[PDB]
């Protein structure tokens, strides 16, 4: 079998799924951890209650 | 039921609990906690703690205040005791817990430590207002409180409407009726669309007219009409503006004043329609009495 223009229909046998899931999980946890800090600090300090 | 939340937040931003009778204040205190602990959804943290400090003040007003110490302990956790609300709250706590005046001095130098703008200007504006509230009770009563406000007012903070409004109230209570016009005019200047500063600025002119000469009476009642027409123009169901327009036009009774009398009578019968509650009893009496 030959592919003159490269193989663009089938994606790859060497796709890096784990790195993509690691990126998604890092973004998810960093959002979930930074949300309480910004919420409490800025909302309770800006109104000076 | 979030309608209770609407009522509580309206009382909050209006601070209407200050003007409550002890029976309705007790009712407020009783009905606060049930929603406070039951309807905990859709309510933000800032509103949570604002309701907590409203409950603190309600308890301090009320007879028992051990729950005041408990609530202050619960609310101390966030932003400690350096926020202006917390400073005022603990000053009141130390004033009422033992009926000792000492808090003032631990507040006094604090004001003298705020000159360097370590906090916002509203912070020590509020602290100045509270310490004047302390000192008017320290020396039980005098006209000098007005002088204190003026010396605190003129150099430091003209913009604050509340101070000029209290000056105008003190002038109207037993003082001159003329300076109150200037104070209310300033309060009108800061807050352009205040629709209750026009009712007061017309009532004060009406009171000034009742002891004046006939030409000055005519001028003052003309100005009262020209100032009450803006309370008409800024609100439809405003009771006091319509009542005042009707009363002064009835006192004059001219032909176009009679047109205004017909229109104001129709509008006061609209207000006294039973959609409004407990403002019908003060409109219908003025309508049917004379």
């Amino acid at each position: 079998r030959i592919t003159p223009s490269g193989q663009f229909d089938l994606m790859s046998p060497t796709f890096e799924k784990g790195k993509l899931l690691i990126t998604i999980f890092v973004l998810l946890v960093i959002t979930y951890f930074i949300r309480p800090s910004v919420s409490n600090k800025k909302l309770k300090s800006q109104w000076l209650i | 039921k979030d309608l209770v939340r609407e009522k509580l937040l309206t009382i909050m931003n209006t601070k209407a609990y200050t003007q409550f009778n002890p029976e309705q204040l007790l009712q407020l205190e009783n009905e606060m906690k049930i929603y406070m602990k039951s309807g905990d959804s859709a309510l933000t943290e800032g509103n949570y703690f604002f309701l907590m400090e409203m409950l603190f003040y309600v308890l301090v007003y009320r007879n028992q205040d051990v729950d005041a110490q408990v609530v202050y302990n619960t609310l101390r956790d966030r932003l400690g005791e350096n926020s202006y609300k917390m400073v005022i709250m603990k000053a009141t706590l130390l004033q009422i817990n033992g009926n000792d005046k000492g808090a003032i001095e631990y507040l006094e130098n604090l004001l003298n430590d705020d000159l360097e703008y370590e906090t916002d200007f509203v912070t020590y504006v509020s602290i100045a207002k509270k310490l004047i509230a302390i000192k008017t009770t320290s020396k039980n009563l005098s006209q000098e409180s007005v002088l204190k406000e003026v010396v605190a007012l003129t150099d430091k903070f003209p913009l604050d409407a509340e101070l000029w409004w209290y000056a105008s109230e003190i002038y109207f209570e037993m003082g001159q009726f003329e300076k109150a016009c200037y104070c209310l005019e300033q309060v009108l200047c800061i807050t352009p669309f205040n629709y209750a500063c026009f009712g007061r600025l017309s009532e004060t002119l009406y009171y000034e007219a009742l002891r004046s000469k006939k030409q000055t009476k005519t001028e003052l009642l003309e100005k009262a009409l020209k100032n009450a027409l803006r309370s008409v123009e800024l609100s439809e169901l405003y009771l006091k503006g319509w009542a005042l327009v009707n009363i002064i036009s009835r006192e004059l009774g001219r032909n176009k004043q009679n047109d205004l009398i017909k229109l104001s009578a129709s509008k006061l019968k609209e207000i006294s329609a039973k959609s409004n509650n407990k403002d019908k009893i003060t409109a219908e009496l003025i309508l049917n009495k004379i």
